[PDB]
RNA sequence: GUGUAAAGUUCCUUCGACGAGUCGAGUUGUUUGGGAAUGCAGCUCUAAGUGGGUGGUAAAUUCCAUCUAAAGCUAAAUAUUG
RNA sequence: UGACCUCAAAUCAGGUAGGACUACCCGCUGAACUUAAGCAUAUCAAUAAGCGGAGGAAAAGAAACCAACAGGGAUUGCCUCAGUAGCGGCGAGUGAAGCGGCAAAAGCUCAAAUUUGAAAUCUGGCGUCUUUGGCGUCCGAGUUGUAAUUUGAAGAAGGUAUCU
């Protein structure tokens, strides 16, 4: 709402806030990021810093597609088990029957192995997996299933 | 061909097959892509070929 | 038929037959009027190609048209303006001679609608094309289920639309990543990508 | 023209970009003609359905993979299988692609039961149908009469075996090989 | 026909295999004895082009890597300029009887 | 300008926060006499009427 | 209704024509996000028949994938200061 | 004494085009003010002005496509991709596409084939009728190719069990 902007109170006064000396004008400065690295460098490098130059090696065309790969963690994996059997599973799970938790069909890429496991038995079906995240599921007693 | 036709179309009324009529035609064979299959299946005896085409 | 054979000698045009057939057409041509009627296609197969048929109200014209770039048409090359755009010479037209062959040819027979075109001869100073068009007032081509088309409204000079197939090639219509810019029309598709959407909720 | 700490911002908006703003005013209007049309196509053609039936096809690029969805059309081979020409398909609600092949017998399978499924619910009339028996029908909508259904995620209980090997290592082992495929057959072609 | 994971050489998921019905535009390339015929006529009525003759008498001098040069420089793709230069050898190989 | 905004967003579980709040208001007297409402000969809130 | 017609459907054999100053290449100018060159155009060169095009780093060698150019028509969803 | 080819003439028989409108549409041609705190590449902008051509929509359109998947499947638009890959005195700036959700969905036609036991094709004149046309007849076009048959998803020619 307007009634509640300055401009209503700046109503009577000279110079609605922009001074006398400065007078508001049109583009003292430049436009846009105009002398970025001549006067306003000192706001570029103390704000900015980075801006200017190439770092890396180009990729023409670019397909995010290959590169899409969602991370969960082991403190989040159990989350995939249906949650009205989830304290079922972590009951009655065994080296003989334990939950499967299809992790790609969830719509994650790979394992990551923060946290810690319940002390269960589970079968983790991954496209990938870390290192430790395999490593703490096997010492509960689970496996990680590669799949594609 | 229009007093053929109407043999044939006579002899369609009397029954028969209109092919038995008419005898098998021994005629000139024209036409640029005709005579052309018809030298590369080798049936033309004989070929005229125009001086200004 | 003979129709394979003429299209397989036409692709050997720097044999000798070829090129004693290309000398005389050629002198002939440059001989006649820039743009004079045809009384048949010199290349019968190379028409039946690109749709002629040998049916009344198909029209056949041969039509001379200026080689080379284009020179920019203003006085004494001063262009007045930056740098980047004082080019005088070297300068090219975006349409083929081609296009401009089927136009012109289209503008002279404006009873005509222009169906397609090919090129027959060339020298140094000109292209020379045969235009094929199409009567669409005549009853062989009212009639005829396969031609009707053309006689709707829209394809109402579509040379100079650039909707034969010289006009599309330059235009740039065709399919793929080759042509992002110009598959569904290059202006149209700059409207699009520089038009501000603005919904009743604004997300 | 820089000032302060703030993101640094790329406002595309040096062109005369006022004259080309479209405001979709016409959202809720769109929305009831949109309806409308809708309507009077079912209406002109019922008890026909709207809906062509489509195929269900794998969505492509390794982001995609699990998930299946509607296609544009039956393969001939899906359509041979069930003994119904395209042309004929066509004038069944059956959607055909020529351009559509079946490498693998998954999809293949899915479409030739999704197929069977339609081809049993249909009715097709003739000229010694009577409006008795058209009326006896009602228009159903065959997207959601068929509808497209997620292969269900692989969930319950299974014994555990775990190989000697890691799947971590198992990924390393394979990535190397790959690295390294061609220069080691390079090396073992000059040996 | 895959390995049935998601890392290194043929990965990707296993499926059932079902062989495909070879569609009729991958015929294209092929030959036929109508073309060839035709080809053969035209090749016997037409002869040959300037820059063919040129290349034969460069394999005919044992300029092979010149003919190949020629070959490219007209033609303009290397692949094009083998197979012309194939193509004028056994042209010679019938012109030897 | 016609690209004014016009139309303004509100979260759907808020909206229906103030559906409720405004339904259990109509329940209550005080409120419904401060609205206005000639409502005095009523017996209780909220009134209901059969089906007829 | 002139339905010994027209059309589809299964299998076997023999075939299976498929667009050239065009593709493609160089260079010049312009344009593009297209970067050893995205498209277009001029000029020079100029093809082939499992060939040809594409596969976003130029080249040769070897594969693979995918389509089938240089001819044509077609409603709807889209636009609309008249 | 006559054909054919090419080219003419006629106030010949019958037609057609031009010009107008401007909001959208298909092309050509084409700036500079402006931004870069100067300025020349760049930007404005493949925009304004100029020229040619349409319709109720136009254009595009049934892959010489996208991809790299377990593959999608004509065209168009929306949402997203994404102010991203990339381009850029790598400065100011600029900048798409594939996938995904949806709206709407619709498919096809020629050329290249010997009808060769029969140019089976078509404009026009004349006559007639039940006249957006049918029938008869006569010239003409056309074999330097008009019909039927096929369009790559195929398909053709033979044989084939018969069915819908
Ligand atoms: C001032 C408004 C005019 C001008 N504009 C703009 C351009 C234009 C272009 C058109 O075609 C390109 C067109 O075609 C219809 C109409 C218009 C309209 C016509 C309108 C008058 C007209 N309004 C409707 C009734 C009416 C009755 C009359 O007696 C009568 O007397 C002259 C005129 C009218
Ligand atoms: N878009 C209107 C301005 C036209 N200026 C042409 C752009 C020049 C920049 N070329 C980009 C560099 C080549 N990769
Ligand atoms: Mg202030
Ligand atoms: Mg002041
Ligand atoms: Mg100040
Ligand atoms: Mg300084
Ligand atoms: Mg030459
Ligand atoms: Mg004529
Ligand atoms: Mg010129
Ligand atoms: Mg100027
Ligand atoms: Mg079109
Ligand atoms: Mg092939
Ligand atoms: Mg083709
Ligand atoms: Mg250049
Ligand atoms: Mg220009
Ligand atoms: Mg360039
Ligand atoms: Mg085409
Ligand atoms: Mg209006
Ligand atoms: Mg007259
Ligand atoms: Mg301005
Ligand atoms: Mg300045
Ligand atoms: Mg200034
Ligand atoms: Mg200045
Ligand atoms: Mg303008
Ligand atoms: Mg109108
Ligand atoms: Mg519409
Ligand atoms: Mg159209
Ligand atoms: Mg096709
Ligand atoms: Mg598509
Ligand atoms: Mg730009
Ligand atoms: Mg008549």
């Amino acid at each position: 709402p307007t009634r509640l902007t300055k401009t209503r109170k700046h109503r009577g006064n000279v110079s609605a806030g922009k001074g006398r000396i400065g007078k508001h004008r049109k583009h003292p400065g430049g436009r846009g990021k105009a002398g970025g690295q001549h006067h306003h460098r000192t706001n570029l490098d103390k704000y900015h810093p980075g801006y200017f130059g190439k770092v890396g090696m180009r990729y023409f065309h670019k397909q995010q597609n290959h590169f899409w790969r969602p991370e969960i963690n082991l403190d989040k994996l159990w989350t995939l088990v249906d949650s009205e059997k989830k304290d079922e599973y972590l009951s009655k799970s065994s080296a003989s029957a334990a939950p499967v938790i299809d992790t790609l069909a969830h719509g994650y890429g790979k394992v990551l192995g923060k946290g810690r496991l319940p002390e269960v038995p589970v079968i983790v079906k991954a496209r990938f997996v870390s290192k430790l995240a395999e490593e703490k599921i096997r010492a509960v007693g689970g496996v990680v299933e590669l799949v594609a | 061909k229009k007093e053929r036709l109407t043999k044939e179309a006579a002899a369609i009324a009397e029954g028969k097959t209109a092919k038995d009529v008419s005898p098998k035609p021994v005629v000139v064979k024209y036409g640029l892509n005709h005579v052309v299959s018809l030298i590369e299946n080798k049936k033309a005896k004989l070929v005229l070929i125009a001086n200004d085409v | 038929g003979a129709y394979k054979y003429l299209e397989e000698l036409q692709r050997k045009k720097q044999s000798d037959v070829m090129r004693f057939l290309y000398r005389v057409r050629c002198w002939e041509y440059r001989q006649k009027n820039v743009i004079h009627r045809a009384s048949r296609p010199s290349r019968p197969d190379k028409a039946r190609r690109l749709g002629y048929k040998a049916k009344q109200g198909f029209v056949i014209y041969r039509i001379r048209v200026r080689r080379g770039g284009r020179k920019r048409p203003v006085p004494k090359g001063a262009t007045y303006g930056k740098p980047t755009n004082q080019g005088v010479n070297q300068l090219k037209y975006q349409k083929s001679l081609r296009s401009t062959a089927e136009e012109r040819v289209g503008r002279r027979a404006s009873n005509l609608r222009v169906l397609n075109s090919y090129w027959v001869n060339q020298d140094s100073t000109y292209k020379y094309f045969e235009v094929i068009l199409v009567d669409p007032s005549h009853k062989a081509i009212r009639r005829d289920a396969r031609y009707n088309w053309i006689v709707n409204p829209v394809h109402k000079h579509r040379e100079a639309r650039g909707l034969t197939s010289a006009g599309k090639k330059s235009r740039g219509i065709n399919k793929g990543h080759l042509f992002n810019k110009t598959k569904a029309g290059r202006r149209h598709t700059w409207k699009k990508h520089n038009t501000l959407s603005l919904w009743r909720y604004r997300s | 023209a820089i000032s302060k700490n703030l993101p640094l911002l790329n406002n595309h908006f040096r062109k005369h970009w006022q004259e080309r703003v479209r405001v979709h005013f016409d959202q809720a209007g769109k929305k009831a003609s949109r309806r409308q049309s809708r309507l009077r196509k079912a209406a002109k053609i019922a008890p026909r359905p709207i809906d062509a039936l489509r195929p269900v096809v794998r969505a492509p690029t390794v982001k995609y993979n699990r998930k299946v969805r509607a296609g544009r059309g039956f393969t001939l081979a899906e359509l041979k299988a069930v003994g119904i020409a395209p042309k004929y398909a066509r004038t069944i609600g059956i959607s055909v692609d020529h351009r559509r092949q079946n490498k693998s017998q998954e999809t293949f399978d899915a479409n030739v039961a999704r197929l069977q499924e339609y081809k049993s619910k249909l009715v097709i009339f003739d000229k010694k149908t009577k409006a008795s028996e058209v009326a006896s029908f009602e228009q159903v909508d065959v997207s959601a009469t068929f509808p497209v259904e997620q292969p269900a995620p692989e969930s319950g209980l299974r014994a555990v075996e775990v190989p000697e090997q890691t799947a971590y290592r198992t990924l390393r082992l394979a990535r190397n090989e790959k690295k390294y495929k061609g220069i080691r057959e390079k090396r073992a072609k000059e040996k | 026909a895959k390995s049935g994971i998601a890392a290194g050489v043929n990965k990707g998921r296993k499926t059932t295999a079902k062989e495909v019905a070879p569609k009729i535009s991958y015929r294209k390339g092929a030959s036929s004895q109508r073309t060839v015929f035709v080809r053969s006529i035209v090749k016997e009525v037409a002869g040959l082009a300037p820059y063919e003759r040129r290349l034969i008498e460069l394999i005919r001098n044992a300029g092979e890597k010149r003919a190949k040069k020629l070959a490219k420089k007209r033609l303009g793709t290397h692949k094009r300029a083998l197979r012309k230069v194939e193509e004028m050898t056994q042209v010679i190989a019938e012109s030897r009887r | 300008k016609t690209w004014r905004r016009w139309n303004v967003k509100v979260n759907h579980n808020e909206k229906r926060y103030a559906t409720a709040s405004a339904i259990a208001a109509s329940a209550v007297t005080s409120l419904v006499l401060a609205r206005g409402h000639r409502v005095e000969q009523v017996k209780e809130l909220p009134l209901v009427v059969s089906n007829e």
